[PDB]
């Protein structure tokens, strides 16, 4: 009942999208057993919902920070996981974390201090994501 | 309507033309190839194989090639009120020549000759000879 | 509706996989001769 | 009933659940007092799958990757995921039929049925009900067999073979016998 | 009780959900089947009209062969019911005069409809045809099977696809070689056959058989899918109604349980 | 829970197969009612289950001895009722009983004493059933 | 809570139906006293409409054509019919697409969206949050606007114009200024 008032803007910017995307997935869930017969504009919802659902999974006694959450959800909502196999996403995230924790600690410090995801930091994030995808190779 | 030739070139999987107005249409009859135009008599003909060649009224010079395996052609006179004479080219497999290959053609020819070398049944020999015919036609017809 | 659907499901699955098991039993010993006692 | 720095008591309590209602106060209160849980079902025993353990209601505090390795943890969780997937396809099968299911779903159903039949085993004390002899299956054999079934190596093997078999090798022997008796 | 009503509500809710999903799936399949018709009907109409110029009388005496087209899946409304009804009518009409009837079929539904009553007349049945997309190769096989068993008169029963919410059952009196030899084919003298008529007729006739089966089965498939969508609609509606009734009963039983338990506690508290 | 321990060996031999067959019949009975093509094995299962179900019916205050139950269930299990009409079985039983109480009292005495089915009694019972089916005629 | 000869007390009670059971004794005893009903829904606030009053679920005893005259009643029932028809058309368009529609069906859809958007309005109090001013609306103006929109005279006006406007005249002005 509190809502986005209990969120930093960096999390609002991705959560306002992901909530709608998961609601759309919830409207077309039963079609997962028939998606072979449907058309586009309805398989994209299933794919994005499945990717996000596999992203929100987590390990016991292994929590994360809000900055890493924002980075991962930006990778997710912006379509950088649709063409992947779902089973590999659990790998993706892990590697990406180490990648950023190895390379772009400045982005994390900026997100933690300013509590915002500006266009410059967003461009830096897309750059880091593209570099990560170029370094590694995934199944689908 | 108009004093054109109303062609419909139809295969089971796709109707390429439905009421296309053209000037002349060449078809490979069983006896020999022939070109149907307006005024041509009512006729039915069996096709053996080869390259249908369509020529639209707007085109005149420009053409369209289509390879046909087997089928029929039905030319029907023009109704007094329509003013246009119709033609239906039914083909069991109507491919364009752009989608053809000369290497797989020769491979299939070789495999057919291999299978038919053990000539014991009449249908096997006949199939070998007719396959030779159609594959030679495909080779001569492919670009 | 409950027992109806449950028993229908059980029967359908039983029949389908009985057919499939009949075919696999036909085609087993060929593709896995190391188990075939004919060669032992 | 608890372990201390002087000894240890391993207890095994059978809890009657009246009318198969787990919401009753007695079992509801007893659930919180246990380290390991094993819930037996009638719907499974109707299929002749004895022990009639429901692997989706049974839990254990020990099933963690640090206590039992990931080869065990991931295997168990994959088995549970497969069985839940088979449970979600039940209504589609009951209404439409197997014809509507894709080949992925058919593979899922086949593997889930094989797992269900494979978790069964005959006990030594149940000889006076079934007549068959008893088995003692060690844990590495179980993990190997489950990994093998989930990987898709045994898709060719028939579903009937995985019945009251201690190990996968026994399943192969039963399949060989059934194929020989077929001709 | 409560567990009964709750289980029923759960089952019916699942039924409603799956029904709506299958409705959308059947709509997509109907789109593709209409496309198949629009592409594949012109291939069949011309030769059919050409040979239909020869009038066939359906009162001719001889060995009748009835090819009934049907489906293999259920929930198709009642199209196969009407097909089997027309087939029973035809058989009972033609068996009185003494014409020995044979029955060919496509789909398991006609088989289940006519096994007990006219199972002593089946000749050959095919099924599993609607698994893959319908094609001319599937029809040529059935046409060849019909020709190898050349009867004196052939009828074909199927469902015409008028519109997405309307079909129509029909019977096609089909020409046969026995009926062709008995006619001089004077009606086709207006047509110039490039090979001679006697040499090309047997091939035109085989093509006619194949095209007939092709078009008839396409129309039947489209009608089947339309009826499937309608049936899913009606089933979802009925499931909603049953859900409403079961919800009322569930709330009643819930209130009763609360009152009963509370009265038990109070009566045990006041007897002290 | 006691089960076979409270059962005679002669009844064990038949009742095990009967219980198995009835389980299978109960499993596929619902599917069979709808009407779909079935394999010969499935049809056989349905036929035997229907036969056994029609066998276990009884009139009120009309009990039977153990040996007669053994004989009847033998006739039912070895396949001497599959082709026969279900509704006819209600007399196949009665007549068969009278027959084995008329001319084959020795088989009953032997089963009552030894409480088992040796190969000799097996063959004698099979011959008796063959003679009975020869002497009589039913709808199938 | 009732009227007297001196004044009156109106009341707006918020209700919570436990377990969606309207037969429960508490609401069953409370609904006997209610002279109206005003349902809200998040499925209309997502469309940006505010207030999010569901015009179909809402009911009232005063809507009868004796307290409000036999024009208010007619307009209200006409709008309810239109919105039910648009609900059915939406359920169809979800499957068959919006290409298989007749002209009258598309007219019904247009009028339905126009009247569904029109009923929304701003509030004088939300001004401090947005700056957008408040719009009081008398009832005859609303009746005339609904009559005009249902007759089909206002179909030409764009659907976007019928948003957050107190009166039809304001909608026309917005349409005039949006062409630029």
């Amino acid at each position: 009942r509190v809502g986005s008032a209990a969120q930093v803007k960096a999390m609002k910017q991705v959560a306002g999208t992901m909530k709608l995307e998961l609601a759309q997935y919830r409207e077309v869930a039963a079609f997962a057993q028939f998606g072979s017969d449907l058309d586009a504009s309805t398989r994209q919802l299933l794919t994005r919902g499945t990717a996000l659902t596999e992203l929100l999974k987590q390990r016991q006694y292994s929590p994360m920070k809000n900055s890493v959450q924002v980075c991962v959800l930006y990778c997710g909502v912006k379509g950088y996981l649709d063409p992947l196999d779902p089973k590999e996403i659990s790998r993706f995230e892990s590697l990406f974390i180490d990648y950023i924790n190895a390379n772009h600690q400045d982005i994390l410090k900026t997100i933690e201090t300013e509590k915002e995801l500006s266009e410059k930091t967003e461009a830096k994030l897309r750059a880091a994501v593209d570099e990560f995808v170029a370094m590694n190779e995934f199944k689908k | 309507f108009k004093n054109q030739l109303l062609l419909t070139l139809s295969s089971p999987s796709e109707a390429i033309y439905v009421r296309t107005p053209v000037r002349s249409v060449t078809v490979p009859g069983s006896e020999g190839a022939m070109t149907m135009t307006n005024g041509h008599s009512q006729t039915v003909a069996r096709l053996k194989a080869g390259e249908i060649i369509v020529r639209k009224g707007e085109t005149g010079d420009e053409v369209e090639r289509f390879f046909l395996s087997d089928g029929f052609v039905l030319f029907k006179s023009p109704e007094d009120d329509s003013g246009c004479c119709t033609a239906e080219v039914l083909g069991v497999e109507v491919v364009p020549v752009s989608m053809l290959d000369k290497e797989s053609a020769a491979t299939a020819l070789q495999e057919l000759l291999q299978q038919g070398a053990g000539a014991t049944d009449e249908w096997t020999k006949a199939r070998t000879l007719l396959g030779q015919e159609l594959l030679s036609s495909v080779i001569r017809a492919a670009p | 509706s409950v027992k109806f659907m449950d028993q229908k499901r059980s029967g359908e699955e039983t029949v389908y996989f009985k057919k499939e098991d009949e075919a696999l039993l036909r085609n087993l010993l060929a593709n896995h001769p190391e188990y075939d006692p004919k060669y032992s | 009933i608890t372990t201390t720095k002087k000894g240890s008591i391993t207890s095994v309590q059978a809890v009657y659940v009246p009318a198969d209602d787990l919401t009753d106060p007695a079992p509801a209160t007893t659930f919180a007092h246990l380290d390991a849980t094993t819930v037996l079902s009638r719907q499974i025993a109707e299929l002749g799958i004895y022990p009639a353990v429901d692997p989706l209601d049974s839990t254990s505090r020990m099933l963690a990757p640090e206590i039992v390795g990931q080869e065990h943890y991931d295997t168990a969780r994959a088995t549970q995921k497969l069985l839940q997937d088979y449970k979600s396809l039940q209504d589609i099968i009951a209404i439409l039929g197997m014809d509507e299911l894709s080949e992925e779903d058919k593979l899922v159903v086949s593997r889930a049925r094989k797992i269900q039949r494979f978790l069964s085993q005959p006990f030594t004390v149940a000889e006076v009900f079934t007549g068959k002899p008893g088995r003692f299956v060690e844990l590495p054999e179980t993990i190997k067999s489950a990994q093998t079934i989930l990987r898709g190596e045994c898709d060719d093997l028939p579903e009937m073979a995985f019945y009251m078999c201690g190990g996968l090798e026994e399943v192969r022997s039963k399949a060989v016998k059934m194929a020989q008796e077929a001709a | 009780d409560l567990k009964i009503v709750a289980a029923r509500m759960k089952s019916v809710k699942s039924i409603q959900k799956i029904t709506k999903a299958m409705k959308m799936v059947a709509a997509s399949k109907l789109r593709m089947d209409q496309r198949r018709l629009e592409n594949g009907l012109p291939f069949a109409t011309p030769v059919q009209k050409l040979v239909q110029r020869i009038p066939v009388d359906p009162k001719e005496k001889g060995t009748l062969a009835v090819l009934a087209l049907s489906s293999d899946k259920g929930l198709c409304g009642g199209v196969n019911s009407f097909v089997a009804k027309q087939a029973r009518i035809v058989i009972k009409e033609n068996e009185m005069a003494g014409n020995a009837v044979q029955v060919y079929g496509v789909g398991d539904k006609i088989r289940s409809a006519l096994q007990r009553t006219f199972g002593d007349r089946f000749k050959r049945i095919m099924t599993e045809v609607t698994r893959f997309p319908w094609n001319f190769g599937q029809a040529c096989i059935i046409a060849d099977r019909l020709m190898q068993d050349n009867p004196a008169r052939l009828m074909v029963i199927y469902n015409h696809f008028k519109s997405a919410v309307a079909y129509d059952t029909l019977t096609l009196n089909v020409l046969t070689p026995t009926q062709a030899a008995q006619s001089a084919k004077e009606q086709l003298n207006t047509f110039e056959f490039e090979p001679e008529k006697t040499d090309v007729w047997k091939d035109l006739q085989d093509f006619y058989y194949a095209c007939t089966v092709f078009g008839c089965m396409l129309d039947n498939i489209a009608s089947e899918q339309s009826a499937r969508m309608s049936a899913m609609d009606n089933a979802s509606t009925n499931a909603g109604e049953m859900i409403s009734s079961l919800t009322l009963r569930y709330n009643r039983a819930r209130q009763a349980k609360i009152t009963t338990e509370l009265v038990e506690i109070i009566s045990g508290a006041n007897a002290l």
